[PDB]
């Protein structure tokens, strides 16, 4: 199948910084929309930022210019640079791989949405 | 299991599969867990992928198609195999029509596979039948042949097909299968979205990549003796068994007729027998030259667009393009006449910025003549887009097969010293950097 796994999470101080990556395993050809979501325990999932196939980026108004997402096209991996953190930003962070076109050279492939494991992120 | 598919395959159709992909596609239809897309070539294995499952299905399989010729030719073959298959078209006698509509409305109908047009499938004159079929849970698959007809980035757009998205939705219980032969990833993305196909869509796309073919680009601006260069190329590709002398045959493609005549002569004089093929010649002349080449009296043919692979050949060990083609697809199609026998072969593109420009002008001229006859279409975009990709094929450094695969939407291919760039990346860098020096000639 396809794997989406996050890393780069941990504990920091207010005004700190972290960088998050969700790593996409499998025979990926493209991902229509990779999206960054954060889940405060006991509250609603929050939409953070997202990058289209061909590198068009959009961010939430609450994390505008503080956060910034990127795709190391070569690596096949997407990064969320989070600077100027606050205890609000304390949450679990995961990705949604919407329109994930996979395909091998045998011709055998799929098209589905995948969700990542998600990394715990605490801001003192 | 797999067991079911083998028997139904032999007992009815009288076969094993043509492709291990064809097999695994059909099997995945049969398991019916997922919507499925199929982009195979003109090899009619696509037909078998939806037809065989339909017979195992303990329910009715509807099959949308865009015109009657296509339907008739198949439904006849299905009948020849003693199959309960039925067409519902507007070319049908009132009585025939009303007999079928009645059949469908019956607890346990005759019909197993219904071939409908999008027109009938849309018409209110069918909807209640449709619903009652759904309601009795008697619908086992919905099929959309020539699925490409849903996309404006496709070559054969049919608004009727757009309606089909709603239809899929209505027929929730049943899986949907879409099929076409020619689908850019833009088309395929249009298909999945326009036909509201449920995730996970299972995909069975035959890769465009072929191992035995060796692609290269040369630049006519960086060649002292063009005609000589071609001789060497034709010679190396042929005479792979030098004790026999000259083994195999090959093609040279031009835009213009004068080029073809002149180029045949220049090759022939250098010691490599070639005859010309263009619409300029009388019909008699063309059919004679084709035979000569086909019988291997003449090892090389020099031709314009008018080849049309009416009768293609196994032992075509080289296709050399003297001018850039109208489209990446047109070059792939044309060059793809090479190496049908699986034995090593050579495909060469001779690029010129002079050529690029003249064709760009001719594309612009023949698009403007259709815009004034018709109007602003998203297809007019595609005509130029299709050509830009092939300029980029020439002008960029990178695996020639992976450049193709990007355009058609295939995985990164296993090249294995199978193109100019993969073989010697440095000489390609040289030849490009060389086109920059000779940019101003
Ligand atoms: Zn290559």
């Amino acid at each position: 199948q396809v794997q989406l796994v996050e890393n780069g999470g941990g504990n920091v101080q207010a005004g700190g910084s972290l960088r998050l990556s969700c790593a996409a395993s499998g025979s990926i050809f493209s991902i229509n929309r990779m999206t960054w979501y954060r889940q405060a325990p006991g509250k609603e999932r929050e939409w953070v930022a997202a990058i289209t196939s061909g590198g068009s980026t959009n961010y939430a108004d609450s994390v505008k210019g503080r956060f910034t997402i990127s795709r190391d096209s070569a690596k096949g991996t997407v990064y969320l640079q989070m600077n100027s953190l606050k205890p609000e930003d304390t949450a679990v962070y995961y990705c949604e791989a919407y329109g994930t076109y996979t395909l091998a050279p045998t011709g055998e492939g799929e098209y589905d949405d995948y969700w990542g494991q998600g990394t715990q992120v605490t801001v003192s | 299991p797999e067991r079911r598919v083998r028997s139904t395959l032999k007992k009815v159709f009288g076969f094993s599969f043509k492709t291990p992909l064809q097999e695994s596609a059909t099997m995945a239809v049969v398991k019916g867990n997922k919507d499925v897309f199929v982009c195979m070539p003109t090899g009619a294995g696509k037909s078998l992928c939806y037809q065989l499952p339909a017979l195992l299905a303990k329910g009715i399989t509807i099959v949308v198609s865009p015109l009657i010729a296509l339907i008739q030719d198949q439904v006849d073959h299905l009948l020849t195999l003693k199959v309960r298959v039925s067409s519902l078209n507007s070319k049908l006698s009132a009585q025939e029509r009303k007999e079928l509509l009645a059949d469908l409305e019956r607890e346990k109908p005759q019909t197993k596979i219904l071939y409908i047009t999008p027109e009938m499938a849309a018409s209110s004159s069918f909807q209640p039948t449709l619903n009652s079929l759904v309601s009795r849970h008697l619908l086992s698959y919905l099929v959309v042949d020539e699925a490409h007809c849903v996309s404006q980035w496709g070559h054969d757009f049919r608004p009727d097909y757009l309606r089909l998205g709603a239809l899929r939705s209505r027929l929730g219980h049943a899986p949907c299968v879409a099929l076409t032969a020619t689908a850019t990833p833009q088309v395929q993305e249009d298909v999945f979205a326009a036909l509201h196909l449920k995730k996970p869509v299972a995909i069975f796309k035959t890769p465009c990549f072929r191992a035995n073919l060796f692609y290269d680009v040369q630049f006519k601006e960086l060649i002292s003796d063009p005609y000589g260069n071609l001789k060497d190329f034709c010679l190396k590709a042929l005479g792979q068994e030098a004790d026999k002398g000259l083994s195999g045959c090959g093609i040279v493609y031009c835009r213009t007729r004068e080029a073809c005549e002149q180029l045949a002569i220049e090759l022939s004089c250098r010691g490599v027998n070639a005859k010309a093929y263009h619409a300029g010649l009388k019909a008699s002349e063309r059919t004679l030259v084709q035979n000569d080449w086909m019988e291997e009296k003449v090892p090389v043919i020099v031709a314009t667009i008018s080849f049309g692979m009416g009768v293609d050949k196994a032992n075509v060990r080289f296709v050399a393009h003297w001018n850039i083609a109208k489209s990446m697809a047109g070059y792939y199609q044309e060059s793809g006449r090479a190496g049908r026998d699986g034995k090593p072969s050579w495909c060469r593109l001779y690029y010129s910025r002079n050529d690029r420009d003249q064709v760009s002008f001719l594309i612009r001229k023949e698009v403007a003549k259709l815009q004034e006859k018709r109007g602003n279409k998203a297809s007019d975009k595609a005509t130029i887009m299709a050509f830009d990709a092939l300029v980029t094929f020439c002008e960029e450094l990178g695996c020639r097969h992976a450049a193709i695969a990007k355009y058609f939407g295939d995985a990164l291919p296993a090249c294995a010293k199978g193109c100019d760039h993969c073989q010697n990346p440095t000489a390609v860098r040289r030849r490009l950097e060389a086109l920059e020096r000779s940019s101003s000639w």
